[PDB]
């Protein structure tokens, strides 16, 4: 998405 | 057999950190068994078919 930020579905 | 992955499909893709990220398939490359996946920051990378899961199966 325009302006989007990748985040993982789950962190370690 | 019925395709598992296709253009436009929302998927989870395993990245090189071993974690999963939301993405959209932009291209299926059948010979190489990869898709070009667009992630939430609009970056586009090749991911192997085995490292892609459909977000939803109807069901």
């Amino acid at each position: 998405a325009t302006g989007g930020v990748k985040k993982p579905v789950r962190y370690r | 057999g019925r395709p598992r992955l296709w253009e436009g499909q929302d998927v989870l893709a395993r990245w090189t950190d071993g974690l999963l990220y939301l993405g959209t398939i932009k291209k299926v490359d059948s010979a190489r068994e990869v898709c070009l996946v667009q992630f939430e920051d609009d970056s586009q990378f090749l991911v192997l078919w085995k490292d892609i899961s459909p977000a939803a199966l109807p069901g």
